[PDB]
């Protein structure tokens, strides 16, 4: 049986262009969506309806088997809110592990309201524009819906209800596509309760794949002034200019006596040492950014905003905020991947890594500021991206001074 | 005969809406005797049905004479129609481009002008299109009518046709991938390699796959043969181009003369190479209004006579040739104007083009360079579905610098050097830490925001000092001033603090040309520099240097 659904009064369906996309990603949706049409998945669809959301494809890491990835953005957004009859898991952030695993294929076993489909429309593009685009539409719940992992819900319930009362300490969260599992368990046993898990799923009717986590182990960045035995004029300056920023956030901060230390027109490198009362309130000062900050608070019906910035040599600072200088999370990513080489892989690699958090955190994808120019995002975030989700986000084109203060 | 029927579409209206029921227009008895006998045939044909009086929605009908002909013809208008009927999804969004499209040895034309009307019209939006041909005199009821097939010059015509056309020819295609169909309009048009001895056979095949939906296509030999005229170009088996582009020699040239002048250029530079357009487009700053009858400046006169000398003679791009590599060469021509050619043997273009900076004050090379390849980059995957191998005027080693140092993510694909002048370089590189022996200036600025009367000046470690009075400027002016200063006054080497975030965010953004002639003279300075640290340090916080200059120019 089918569960209605309808659109948020007020407001049509999606009319989303299909953007560009290459030959080899063309052929993987073809051979792809020609399968799911065979399997009742799919069916094409006439001009009589004008909806089209976009669609692309995604190989998954390490591998050769592509992902069909529909862009839902635009037709979330616009579908009616779904509350049911799942206020957040407050410990998921806390269990050791976490293992992240892809149940969408289960959303295919439950038909879409035939009301509903002429929403979900999407266009294979050829390449030159020399054919029509193939079109189709969902017969069954689609993946990237938020209707779906909604609508499903009841019957997820139900189908880990065994696996859950015998493991009544595993959290187990769930958003769009992706299960969440957590447990403190040492990280062999905990394999086996998910391998366990899926093949107690993939008998109830790429699922192997495993993303592993570990939220006690995430790696917060307070602010940090240098530890120095001889300050220059300029590490002095760059001290005061970081403190005064500071005392954005923290109201005790003060520069007073070291700034004194630069009375006069010196010169840059000029050594300076300390006085007492320098070297006291420096102290103090370090102190104050030690305690968390005062008034920060989560408000579930605002958004949560993203900030990165590219430090350099493979090095990214970010900040998660709702309310500016109110920061609820701030992380750095002096890892490896992506370059040397490309730029705009690590950053791609940043947002996802980023979204996986704040999922995790607060349920919810936060509003991305990007530091990189709309059209080259544009052109190349699809050819690294890995998620079945995607986040929204917007394009930053001034450079912020606050760069090198997160590092 | 048995044939299989055509599908019809389920149509509706825009919700809340209902049909039209727009008045007919009084007709001259000669019309209406013509619309009779037209109606008549069409009735006759299928196309439409007469109707009782119960229907109460109406089109305007009307009868052009056909370019002094002995024929009439009717015009049903729809426009009333076409606002109260739902969107359809228009799969003719775009055209394809001639660089993308393959050889072919043979391609016939079939007509299906008839093909057209063996189209039906959803039963239940039939009513909607309902239309009346006055009666003589207005002395019986005039004759309703409604159609029964896709009407000419209803909004959903074109797309229904289209996709009904498309889903017959779906399975012919796919068995026949050695051919290419193409639907523009009423004529169908089939390509091919295959000697012309069996590509005769496929055509004869295609006549009887059509056949099978009861569809005839008319067993002559259609006007329309190779060069083909076709969306502004001209298609021959093995090149094409634009058409025939003309410059007007004129003695005066107003606002509409020029845009009409850069519309052909524009068109010309997908092929012909080199073509450029700022000077032109320069002097149409921003008006709506024909007509004005501006003049041309010495650059729009050298400029333009550089481009006649362009499309002196014809130039054709080739097809492509999925087989092998596609290839991007992008050249600077200056004043942000850049132009590139995409090929895939040399010398031999598949198409070639130009780029234009957009809106801005502050701006530099590298950053231009790297739009030009991501506007090429999204055309290529448009046309030809890849990205091409890029040829541009800019060193590794530039190149390498610039996107490590920039703030911004940046990326441009698999590219190489090509040692074309006038070459991209970084014009300066600020320093990363403070210079040792080099003399420290403190800058400010100052200005009344009434008065606008204002300040600009510096002090220094070793006493140097400066302070100049100024007129007509701004806050953010004077503090781009005291940086010039001591920019101007300083040796070799040296470093500079100022206490300003927009001077900072101008210098950080690392232009190499802007806007405004202030920041272009400082441009000039930290060109001749060997070497320059910027600092900042927030104002007012007990700091020395900057607390002096501070007092200074306050007043
Ligand atoms: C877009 C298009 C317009 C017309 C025609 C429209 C009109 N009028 C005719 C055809 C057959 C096509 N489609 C394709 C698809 C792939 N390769 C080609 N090659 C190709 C087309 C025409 C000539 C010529 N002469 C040579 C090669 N055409
Ligand atoms: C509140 C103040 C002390 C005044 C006087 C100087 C002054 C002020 C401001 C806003 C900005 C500057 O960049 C600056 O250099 C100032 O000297 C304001
Ligand atoms: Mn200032
Ligand atoms: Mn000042």
């Amino acid at each position: 049986e089918t569960v209605p659904v309808k659109l948020k009064p007020g407001m049509d369906g999606p009319k989303v262009k299909q953007w560009p996309l290459t030959e080899e990603k063309i052929k993987a949706l073809v051979e792809i969506c020609t399968e799911m049409e065979k399997e009742g998945k799919i069916s094409k669809i006439g001009p009589e309806n004008p909806y089209n959301t976009p669609v692309f494809a995604i190989k998954k890491k390490d591998s050769t088997k592509w992902r069909k990835l529909v862009d839902f953005r635009e037709l979330n957004k616009r579908t009616q809110d779904f509350w049911e009859v799942i206020p957040h898991p407050a410990g998921l952030k806390k269990k050791k592990s976490v293992t992240v695993l892809d149940v969408g294929d289960a959303y295919f076993s439950v038909p879409l309201d035939e009301d509903f489909r002429k929403y979900t429309a999407f266009t294979i593009p050829s390449i030159n524009n020399e054919t029509p685009g193939i079109r189709y539409q969902y017969n069954v719940l689609p993946q990237g819906w938020k209707g779906s992992p909604a609508i499903f819900q009841s019957s997820m319930t139900k189908i880990l209800e065994p696996f859950k009362k015998q493991n009544p300490d595993i959290v187990i969260y769930q958003y769009m596509d992706d299960l969440y599992v957590g447990s403190d368990l040492e990280i062999g046993q905990h394999r086996t309760k998910i391998e366990e898990l899926r093949q107690h799923l993939l008998r109830w009717g790429f699922l192997w794949m495993g993303y592993e986590l570990h939220p006690d182990k995430w790696t917060v960045q307070p602010i940090v002034l240098p530890e120095k035995d001889s300050w220059t004029v300029n590490d002095i300056q760059k001290l005061v200019g970081k403190l005064n920023w500071a005392s954005q956030i923290y109201p005790g901060i003060k520069v007073r006596q070291l700034s004194k230390l630069l009375r006069g027109t010196k010169a840059l490198t000029e050594v300076i040492p300390l006085t007492e009362e320098a070297e006291l309130e420096l102290a103090e000062n370090r102190e104050i950014l030690k305690e968390p900050v005062h008034g920060v608070y989560y408000d579930p019906s605002k958004d949560l905003i993203a900030e990165i910035q590219k430090q350099g040599q493979g090095q990214w600072t970010y900040q998660i905020y709702q309310e500016p200088f109110k920061n609820l999370k701030t992380g750095k990513y002096a890892r490896m991947r992506g370059a040397h080489t490309n730029d705009v892989k690590q950053l791609t690699e940043a947002v996802q890594k980023i979204t996986t958090e704040s999922i995790v955190i607060w349920g919810k994808t936060p509003k991305f500021k990007l530091p990189i120019q709309k059209e080259t995002w544009e052109t190349w975030w699809t050819e690294y991206w890995q998620a079945t989700w995607i986040p929204e986000w917007e394009f930053v084109n001034t450079p912020p001074l606050v760069k090198l203060w997160y590092q | 005969v048995p044939i299989s029927p055509i599908e019809t579409v389920p149509v509706k209206l825009k919700p809340g809406m209902d049909g039209p029921k727009v008045k007919q227009w009084p007709l001259t008895e000669e019309k209406i005797k013509a619309l009779v006998e037209i109606c008549t045939e069409m009735e006759k044909e299928g196309k439409i049905s007469k109707i009782g009086p119960e229907n109460p929605y109406n089109t305007p009908v009307f009868a052009i004479k056909k370019k002094d002909s002995t024929k009439w013809r009717k015009l049903v208008d729809f426009r009333e129609l076409n606002k109260r009927t739902q969107d359809f999804w228009e799969v003719q969004l775009g055209i394809p481009h001639p660089a993308g499209l393959k050889k072919k040895k043979s391609v016939t034309v079939l007509d299906v002008g008839d093909a057209y009307f063996s189209v039906p019209l959803d039963e239940d939006f039939r009513k909607y299109t309902a239309f009346t041909i006055p009666s003589i005199n207005n002395e019986t009821p005039g004759i309703r009518y409604q159609y029964n097939v896709l009407p000419q010059g209803w909004k959903g015509s074109p797309a229904i046709f289209q996709s009904s056309m498309t889903k017959i020819l779906e399975p012919f295609a796919a068995q026949n991938p050695d051919i290419v169909i193409y639907q523009y309009m009423d004529d169908l048009y089939v390509g091919s390699d295959l000697e012309i001895g069996q590509h005769r056979t496929k055509i004869e095949e295609l006549r009887q796959h059509l056949l099978r939906w009861g569809l005839t296509t008319p067993d002559k030999k259609h006007q329309k043969e190779p060069p083909f005229l076709w969306m502004g170009y001209e298609l021959h088996p093995d090149k094409w181009t634009v058409q025939p582009i003309v410059l007007p020699e004129k003695d005066s040239w107003t606002v509409n003369d020029i845009q009409k002048l850069v519309g052909k250029l524009n068109w010309a530079s997908q092929i012909y190479p080199g073509i450029k357009v700022r000077q032109l487009s320069k002097l149409l700053r921003g008006t709506k209004a024909l007509t004005e009858v501006i003049p041309l400046t010495e650059e729009a006169e050298l400029e333009l006579a550089e481009n006649r000398e362009i499309l002196k003679e014809p130039v054709h791009g080739v097809y492509y040739d999925p087989s092998k590599d596609l290839i991007a060469e992008i050249q600077k021509q200056g004043q942000g104007q850049w132009t590139y050619q995409i090929y895939q043997e040399p010398f031999k273009n598949l198409k070639t083009g130009k780029y234009a900076r957009m809106r801005g004050a502050h701006t530099n090379d590298v950053k231009q360079l790297t739009e030009a390849v991501q506007k090429i980059t999204t055309e290529s995957i448009v046309i030809w579905g890849k990205t091409p191998k890029f040829k541009l005027p800019i060193q590794k080693e530039t190149w390498e610098t610039w996107w490590t140092e920039y703030w911004q993510a940046t990326w441009i694909p698999e590219w190489e050097f090509v040692n074309t002048p006038p070459l991209v370089k970084l014009w300066y590189q600020l320093e990363k830490e403070p210079i040792v022996g080099a003399e420290t200036f403190y800058v400010d600025g100052a200005a009344n925001r009434e008065t606008k009367l204002g300040k600009a000046g510096y002090v220094t470690n070793k006493g140097r000092q400066k302070v100049v009075p100024l007129t007509n400027t701004t806050n953010q002016k004077t503090e781009l001033q005291a940086i010039y200063l001591a920019l101007q006054d300083s040796g070799l080497e040296v470093n500079i603090v100022t206490d300003s975030q927009y001077a900072l965010g101008i210098i950080q953004a690392q232009p190499d040309k802007s806007e405004s002639e202030l920041v272009n003279q400082i441009i000039e300075q930290l060109i001749k520099k060997e070497k320059v640290y910027l600092a900042w340090v927030p104002a007012h916080k007990g700091i020395g240097g900057n607390e002096q200059v501070d007092k200074l120019v306050s007043a």
